[PDB]
RNA sequence: AAAUUGCCGGGAGGGAAGCGGAUGGGGGCCGGCGAUGCGCCCCGGCGCUCGGGGCGUGGACUGUUGUCGGCCGCGCCGGCGGCCAAAGCCCGGGGGCUCCGCGCCCCCGGCAGCCGUCGUCGGCACGGCCGGUACCCGCGCGCCGAAAGGCGUGCCCCUCGGGGCACUGCGCUGCAACGCCCUGCGGGCUCUCCAUCCGACCCGUC
RNA sequence: GUAAGCAGAACUGGCGAUGCGGGAUGAACCGGAAGCCGGGUUACGGUGCCCAACUGCGCGCUAACCUAGAACCCACAAAGG
RNA sequence: AUCAACUAGCCCCGAAAAUGGAUGGCGCUGAAGCGCGCGACCCACACCCGGCCAUCUGGGCGAGUGCCAUGCCCCGAUGAG
């Protein structure tokens, strides 16, 4: 219904409703409000020679990426790129930036609760029942890096010293993975053989055609 | 013909009873694609058109020699392996680096010289006599053609292939026995596993 | 646009009604021939007879794969008979006319070519002729109207794509297997691949 | 085979680099031709259309800690009736590149 | 499914003229590939038989005929006029096929093969169903027997679709009829 | 979807009969064949 | 200076070399080859700039993904109509054929399953190339909603679902997210050599 | 003119002055005339290998113990069996 | 069950030249020949969309916040020598 949606959105009356010009006929009496003259700073510190153009605070409000039809909270994905390729994970929930949020769990797979792009995953037809996992604590800030300054060039005394020390991933993430993998193993033992499944990794051995291979 | 695209280090061809030119085009494209091929039992390649026709074609080919220096002219080969290698070179572009690198991947033999006995010898369906020649039309074996254009090793291939066939037959009998005892093992383990093996009931034959 | 859709539908149903009526009455109804042709040129501009060159400069087919709308009258159809090995032509239907005029519609405005991406450009090029909209223009072409001369000399010779799915031989007449000449209705099945 | 060393998962479907987009007398080195192991139909490449490949080779000198180089590309569209594909690369391939093997992953997957 | 020919019937007459204000009416049964080719053949036969040209003629009706029972085999006869390289001749051809429409295809193919005669050279004078026990040709007559049985001397070995086909195969195929 | 009165009585039996008769008459005249009582030389070849 | 020659270092050579278009591998080479600054803000002195600290950001090239446009390509699906529609299926009837391909052929009438050919309306899934916004779109001026988005009044319509229309105003108006590298064994080069592929006859001239 | 890839005319187009795709090769035969690039689709001609595209789906005829035969011009075959 | 004539497809006989030799080559025989078709497919600087250069055409820019006005901006087509 892409084009029916196009017309239904495109109606002048429906655009009145959508922009909500009522409740703009509410506040300023029985009429549409005036607008005024901002920008009375009158204090330019320096005058560029080129014709000046201000910063773009972008007013375009892009649509959200559409999560694939074959993705359900609880679906066993297939990672495809990066250090966890072949790893089979379980999809927790497609988070607010658009990226998928998956888990090993780390007790069996070594794949922590981590962010994965939707492009690099192949949803399998199997599901798990996980409506009693409490995932609300995960978001973009949990994962946002605050990547540090490039003044630290990794030298012969940094190489294994970072391995040998622990100034790394924090202990609240340590405890996090414990709570999620507990409440998710309690959901995996239900599905027979699934722990062994997830323990395996998908390998496209000889005589395997992906166009033929279902998932 | 674009190739199979298969992944073997070497693919052998039991070239018994295949059309010379058809096997030659299939193999020539495999070489140009870059997959290393080895064709054996070339002494058996069947050619359409009767033996007398293939004869006169080859004896016309004998006339073609450089007048002022025969040592420089068309080099007429006799052995079936070299007949095949020339028929395939006529199909590969062999005056460029790509084409000569292609022919570097071809190795053609009469018989099956070791280590090509203990191996699976793959036949190319698009070229077999049964599938490309109507039964009852003239054909000749490149072994007979060379035996009559003067390749003096038809006998010496023949004793060696009699020896190789008997040495293969004894080992095939041994593998029959080993496979019937593997089959009794097949059923012995199946009867020892019950519901452990239900999942393979619908996808087995 | 409402009453154009209405009358198109009425004409299409009415033809069926008269054909059944004539059959039940015993004889048969003979459809009233097409008033309009779509003509698209299918040969390059090299090695042409000069008469043919002038005829194609008047039919406005001055480059391979141009497609123009033509009235059927005796002068025009005997002008097509002269350049027949060079053209492919027939009787466009409603979808053909509308989607050509939308998807490939350009206007000879001030001798300049304007992409009719809005109703406005009609208002300047036409409108002295009581054509205000793209649907007015489509109608007044398809049901060949009194102002069809002006509503067609307004249009620019449609630039078509090369025929997807290929083509047959362009050297023979369609009857002999080729592409030139009448394909009376099949110019419909062709415009979908020239567009 | 058993008790082997090498890669432990194949997440890519191997193929040969086949030539270029050629007429009978031209090359357009921009679009290469690629054969995938296992595709035998023009509509079987429908599922590969878009999936990304890598030409992996190795030069004479170390760079960034390796001899290995890799030039990236992707399956644009089908070519012919037997599942040969046309591949578009960031840089056009070497002509020694044809006959060698190229890796077709499934990354940009659907 | 699709048929390369279709048996139309075309009905036409000369243009109205002051005398003979209802010119007489001609019907024909023509094979062609579509409408416009059937029409163009109709004017051919009414300009070499009835002295009427497309300019000085008018076409009133064209119907596409179809077949009664596509499910049953019908022994067809075709009486046909054709042009050899050095003259003209007249042939009679008996076919077994489920439709006259397929029989015409088979007949153009036979004239293009047995005699290198193309379509522009062939005319179908009369077509009819010559039911069994009255057929003339031996190759038609030899399928008029229940309790018929014959094995398949010619059977292409071929994978069911283009996917399942590879270039090397271990085993020489087992062919048996 | 649930088998409502989807297209019901639209025309009566006398009309649906005469329409079928007119159609079959046109079919008879549309597949009608020639007499061939003209060509006295190719009678035996044409069968009539 | 050039043609020409020697040594030194490198490169390549199966009956020419040279040239053009691709990149690939070698070299030689480029730091304007590629950034570290902007606002707020707290002193401590010299509202304005520098010295310290907190503060959100921010740079060449390159990669990926997303979302809108544009053009395009490919695949699958559903409805409608025309056609005498035809057909098998379900029932009924109607003729010749005489031992026959014989439980043979042909035709006509009823009915309420799917099934050609053109025409046409619609749904979607996939991909390829280009663009990325001063207007077309879009955003704020209200609330709810992290968010796609929803939310009002009055008329017309069928009246379930729900749909159509409506009064319209000010201003603003360069799409995003995350990366990789940063004096490097890096980046890429229009310079050099070489290999491979395609092209490729020796210029002036009657 | 016996004819000529000959000599002289009529209508038009081409080459000359013009690249490019096809006819293996060719100034004028077939397609088609162009700024420099990215994307799509075609014309002529093709899909066994050289060589990009099917050893595709069909039906017939030919069996050549002469170099069977295999492209508009075009690189011929005749009378006759 | 058959006898004779006529006819026309492919093949054959007719059919001979000198450097070794040319359906372009190899080869091809339910063809990879011949005749007719069907689905796709491959291929030009040709057709379409898009970017850019230039030529041409047609417009905009002063009680000037005003400009290499010989400039800038917009529209359209075209590009062989
Ligand atoms: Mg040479
Ligand atoms: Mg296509
Ligand atoms: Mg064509
Ligand atoms: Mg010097
Ligand atoms: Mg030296
Ligand atoms: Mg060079
Ligand atoms: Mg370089
Ligand atoms: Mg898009
Ligand atoms: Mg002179
Ligand atoms: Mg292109
Ligand atoms: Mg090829
Ligand atoms: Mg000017």
């Amino acid at each position: 219904s892409k084009m029916a949606l196009g017309i239904k959105r495109a109606s002048r009356s429906h655009t009145y409703h959508r922009r909500g010009l009522w409740a703009i006929k509410a506040k300023h009496g029985g009429a549409l409000p005036k607008a005024e003259k901002p920008a009375a700073v009158a204090e330019p510190k320096f005058y560029p020679a080129d014709d000046v153009k201000p910063r773009t605070v972008s007013t375009r409000k892009p649509h959200p990426t559409k999560l694939r039809s074959t993705i359900t909270p609880g679906t066993v994905l297939i990672l495809l790129a990066g250090r966890y390729m072949g790893k089979r994970v379980v999809f927790l929930k497609q988070l607010q930036s658009g990226l998928l949020l998956i888990t090993g769990p780390f007790k069996i797979n070594g794949v922590p609760i981590r962010r994965v792009n939707q492009a690099y995953v192949i949803a399998t037809s199997t599901k798990v029942d996980i409506s009693k996992v409490n995932v609300q604590k995960f978001d973009d800030k949990y994962f946002a890096r605050e990547k540090k300054t490039r003044a630290k060039k990794t030298e012969g005394e940094l190489f294994e010293s970072d391995k040998e020390a622990t100034k790394n991933l924090p202990d609240f993430k340590k405890d996090d993975q414990k709570v999620i993998d507990a409440e998710l193993i309690k959901a995996i033992d239900a599905v027979p053989d699934l722990k062994n499944y997830l323990g395996a990794r998908f390998s496209l051995r000889d005589g395997d055609k992906p166009h033929e291979m279902t998932f | 013909v674009s190739g199979s695209g298969v992944c073997a280090k070497r693919v052998v061809v039991d070239a018994r009873h295949h059309m010379l030119g058809r096997l030659a085009s299939i193999v020539a494209k495999e070489l140009l694609n870059g997959q290393r091929v080895v064709v054996v039992r070339c002494e058996e390649i069947c050619m359409s058109g009767g033996l007398v026709r293939q004869k006169m074609k080859y004896l016309r080919f004998l006339r073609k020699r450089m007048n002022t220096k025969p040592s420089h002219g068309p080099i007429h080969f006799r052995a079936p392996a070299k007949i095949l290698w020339r028929t395939i070179r006529g199909m590969i572009p062999h005056k460029t680096a790509r084409g000569e690198a292609a022919l570097a991947r071809l190795k053609a033999y009469e018989g099956v010289p070791p280590p090509y006995d203990r191996t699976k010898r793959m036949v190319i369906p698009d070229a077999l006599k049964v599938l490309r020649l109507q039964p009852g039309h003239r054909y000749c074996l490149l072994g007979q053609l060379s035996k009559e254009v003067g390749w003096n090793y038809a006998d010496t291939i023949r004793e060696l292939e009699e020896k190789r066939k008997e040495k293969a037959k004894v080992s095939y009998d041994r593998r029959k026995q080993l496979a019937k005892l593997r089959v009794k093992a097949e059923k012995a383990a199946e009867e020892k596993l019950g519901t452990q093996l239900e999942i393979l009931a619908p996808i087995k034959y | 646009a409402e009453q154009y859709a209405g009358e198109y539908e009425a004409q299409d149903k009415e033809l069926v009604q008269l054909k059944r009526e004539a059959r039940m009455k015993g004889g048969f109804y003979v459809s009233p021939e097409a008033k309009l042709l779509f003509v698209v040129r299918i040969r390059g501009i090299n090695a042409m007879h000069p008469k043919t060159k002038k005829i194609l400069q008047l039919l406005r087919l001055r480059q391979i794969f141009n497609g123009v709308f033509l009235k059927v009258n005796k002068a025009t159809i005997n002008m097509l008979r002269r350049v027949e090995p060079y053209v492919a032509y027939g009787y466009p239907n409603l979808k053909s006319v509308r989607e050509l005029i939308y998807k490939r519609g350009y206007g000879k405005l001030n001798k300049q070519r304007i992409p009719l991406a809005n109703n406005k450009v009609i208002e300047e090029g036409l409108g002295k002729h009581n054509i205000i909209c793209i649907e007015d223009l489509v109608h007044e072409i398809l049901t060949v109207g009194p102002h069809f001369k002006e509503a067609n000399n307004f249009l620019w010779p449609f630039k078509l794509k090369a025929p997807l799915g290929g083509l047959k031989k362009k050297r023979n007449h369609y009857v002999e297997g080729g592409d030139a000449g009448n394909r009376e209705n099949y110019i419909n099945q062709l415009v979908r691949r020239m567009n | 085979v058993k008790g082997r060393t090498g890669q432990r998962v194949r997440l890519y479907v191997r193929g040969t680099i086949l030539g270029y987009k050629r007429s009978k007398s031209n090359q357009y080195e921009t679009a290469s031709l690629v054969q995938i192991e296992g595709v035998n139909t023009r509509e079987d490449v429908a599922w590969y259309g878009g999936k990304r490949m890598a030409y992996v080779y190795k030069a004479k000198t170390k760079s960034n800690g390796t001899h290995y180089r890799c030039i990236w590309g992707k399956v644009s569209r089908p070519h012919g009736n037997t599942g040969v594909v046309r591949a578009k690369f960031t840089s056009n391939l070497p002509a020694e590149a044809m006959g060698k093997k190229v890796r077709v992953f499934m990354y940009p997957s659907s | 499914v699709a048929f390369r020919f279709h048996q139309y019937q075309v009905v036409g007459r000369a243009l109205p003229t002051p005398g003979d204000e209802q010119p007489k009416i001609y019907r024909m049964k023509l094979w062609a590939t579509n409408e416009v080719r059937a029409k163009s053949k109709f004017w051919y036969f009414l300009r070499k038989l009835k002295k009427v040209k497309k300019s000085n003629g008018q076409m009133l009706a064209i119907n596409e005929i179809f077949e009664k029972n596509p499910t049953t085999i019908k022994n067809y006869g075709i009486w046909l006029r054709y042009q050899s390289r050095t003259g003209y001749h007249n042939m009679y051809k008996e076919y077994r096929d489920t439709t006259l429409n397929g029989a015409v295809e088979q007949m153009y193919t036979e004239m293009a093969s047995r005699h290198r005669v193309r379509s522009p050279c062939i005319q179908i004078i009369k077509t009819a169903t010559v039911n069994f026990k009255l057929c003339k040709r031996d190759n038609t007559k030899q399928f008029h027997n229940s309790k018929i049985k014959f094995p398949l001397v010619y059977q292409k070995v071929r994978p069911p679709t283009r996917k399942l086909k590879t270039t090397y195969k271990a085993t020489r195929p087992n062919l048996f009829m | 979807k649930e088998k409502i009165n989807s297209k019901r009585t639209k025309l009566s039996a006398e009309e649906a009969s005469k329409i079928k008769a007119a159609g079959k008459a046109w079919y008879q005249t549309m597949i009608s064949d020639s007499d061939y009582t003209e060509f006295d030389v190719f009678s035996k070849w044409l069968g009539v």
